[PDB]
């Protein structure tokens, strides 16, 4: 395995709805590579948020931020990599969508105001999983 | 270690041009380029995020723009408030960085500098040293070369030069230069010269004084 | 939406300064704060962000280890902990904040100025009087030895701003600042009006109001 997943660090949390995700993302790469990496963030209930390309890939320890778009209960968030099209770590985080104050939440409307949603990612708990590929 | 690599540091343009600023990313940057506007004495200001996105009240005249690592800052049509230092920025990579900037200064008909000289007060001779000043007054462009000279022997390393920006209304420069000598030295010679090239003389000018 | 910015000032080598950042129109929780610092006729440098919902810092090598970031959501405001400071230190000092920007800085304070000194000494002025012309006469003051900067050139109590150039200060071998203030004049004026020109240099309480022939 060339490239490791070293940390995630979740920046903007909690935060509304609607904002974008702001991560930091630590990898490290042994080797020279041809390809470019991809990093993903995948919205749960479905749909993809955004992606980021790294190409050429530093060789060492990089630390660098990925901003990904909002969406449009309990949901999930899984934070992907690829090397050339083929995925080889993916991290999965549990996510708490809330209502801001004390009376929305006991008594919700039935059109939902997703303006005064916070979600708070449950960062200590992250599901870190890993797949062997074929590098370079 | 990563480094956004700004050019022109300067240039010069007038209303109604193009003008084309570029900032290279030393490695791969997706998107996470912003340009801002700093005027002198003033905060900066943000004109363009995510490297094409124009952010909220600032004129359309102002967009960004990338071809691979090169990020590009286009201003269509220079208006007379566009005059200014521009930064570029990343912000995907640690540590964020700006580059090193650009200024875009106002062209403008080739102009002499007014040549001044300026003795050492008496009330500084009295403390045992003597500055002789040299004034080039509103001149473009900014190249200038000042050369001192004490009895015409040409001077080395005892001379400080400044230089101002563009002046907002005329758009000329000035420059200061300071021969500094001590008190004993002073008392020898006699001429002390300051002698302009500049490119609006057909010839040096020169100024000086007898002590 | 403001950001205003407090603390800075005179400190010496090795002392410590705190600098703060208060926030008005918005919630400091959903963005990032930034500081970014520029020292005299410099460019611009970043310096370190805080996401206050979160409490994760970044730190720029110029800067790591020596300052620290920090945040109260609950006053809404950011400061900035500077110990061990340095001569190159010497700059002002922006607060920022980014939101939905991909840390690009939106709003900035107007900034606040933090000057490391290890020696304090007030200049002596010096008219730069003229010989004897055209339609345009110059005259000026030099203003000699001194440190930190700045020092600060208005003529005539600021009734004359037009004409007036004030170079930037040069930092001499000796190690102390020097700078020169000209304005130009109609020669008409000269025996008719008088020209002061008022220095004052704060961190050595001195303030001088020369005549110029």
């Amino acid at each position: 395995s060339i490239v490791s997943l070293l940390g995630i660090k979740v920046l903007n949390n909690p935060a509304k709805f609607t904002d974008p995700y702001e991560f930091e993302i630590t990898f490290e790469c042994l080797e020279s590579l041809k390809h470019d990496l991809e990093w993903k963030l995948t919205y749960v209930g479905d749909q993809e948020l955004d992606s980021i390309l790294v190409g050429p890939v530093p060789v060492g320890v990089n630390k660098f931020v990925f901003s990904a778009d909002p969406p449009s209960s309990v949901t999930v968030i899984l934070l992907s990599c690829s090397y050339d099209g083929r995925e080889f770590v993916r991290v999965g985080y549990y996510v708490n969508n809330e209502y801001d104050e004390e009376e929305l939440r006991e008594n919700p409307p039935a059109k939902v105001q997703v303006d005064h949603i916070v979600r708070n990612i449950l960062a200590e708990k992250p599901r870190v999983t890993r797949f062997n590929i074929v590098w370079d | 270690d990563i480094q956004m690599t700004q050019s022109p540091s300067s240039l010069s343009a007038s209303v109604g041009d193009r003008v084309t600023i570029t900032c290279r990313a030393s490695q791969s940057v997706s998107s996470a380029v912003a340009w801002y506007q700093q005027k002198p004495g003033k905060a900066p200001k943000l004109l363009i995020y995510s490297a094409s996105s124009l952010y909220s009240g600032v004129p359309s005249r102002f967009s960004g723009s990338r071809s691979g690592t090169d990020f590009t800052l286009t201003i269509s049509s220079l208006q007379p408030e566009d005059f200014a230092t521009y930064y570029c920025q990343q912000s995907q990579w640690y540590p964020i960085t700006f580059g090193q900037g650009t200024k875009v200064e106002i062209k403008r008909t080739v102009a002499a500098p007014s040549v001044f000289i300026f003795p050492p007060s008496d009330s500084q001779l009295k403390s045992g040293t003597a500055s002789v000043v040299c004034l080039l007054n509103n001149f473009y462009p900014r190249e200038a070369k000042v050369q001192w000279k004490v009895d015409n022997a040409l001077q080395s390393g005892n001379s400080q030069e400044s230089v101002t920006e563009q002046d907002s209304k005329d758009s000329t420069y000035s420059l200061s230069s300071t021969l500094t000598l001590s008190k004993a030295d002073y008392e020898k010679h006699k001429v002390y010269a300051c002698e302009v090239t500049h490119q609006g003389l057909s010839s040096p000018v020169t100024k000086s004084f007898n002590r | 939406v403001q950001l205003v910015e407090s603390g800075g000032g005179l400190v010496q080598p090795g002392g410590s300064l705190r600098l703060s950042c208060a926030a008005s129109g918005f919630n400091v929780s959903y963005s990032s704060i930034h500081w970014v610092r520029q020292a005299p006729g410099k460019g611009l440098e970043w310096v370190a962000y805080i996401y206050p919902s979160s409490g994760y810092t970044s730190y720029a090598d110029s800067v790591k280890g020596r300052f620290t970031i920090s945040a109260d959501t609950s006053k809404n405001t950011a400061y900035l902990q500077m110990n061990s400071l340095r001569a190159e230190d010497t700059a002002v000092y922006y607060c920022a904040r980014s939101y939905s920007t991909k840390l690009a800085m939106d709003y900035w304070g107007q900034g606040t100025l933090v000057t490391v000194f290890n020696q304090i000494k007030g200049p002596s002025v010096f008219p730069l009087a003229p010989s004897s012309s055209g339609g345009t006469a110059a005259l000026g003051c030099l203003v000699k030895d001194y440190f930190p900067e700045p020092v600060t050139v208005s003529w005539n109590s600021g009734a004359l701003t037009s004409g007036v150039h004030t170079f930037p200060a040069v930092l001499q071998s000796s190690g102390l600042y020097s700078l020169s203030s000209v304005v130009t004049v109609p020669s008409s004026s000269l025996g008719t009006q008088t020209y002061i020109c008022n220095v004052n240099h704060k961190p050595s309480n001195t303030k001088v109001d020369k005549k110029v022939e």
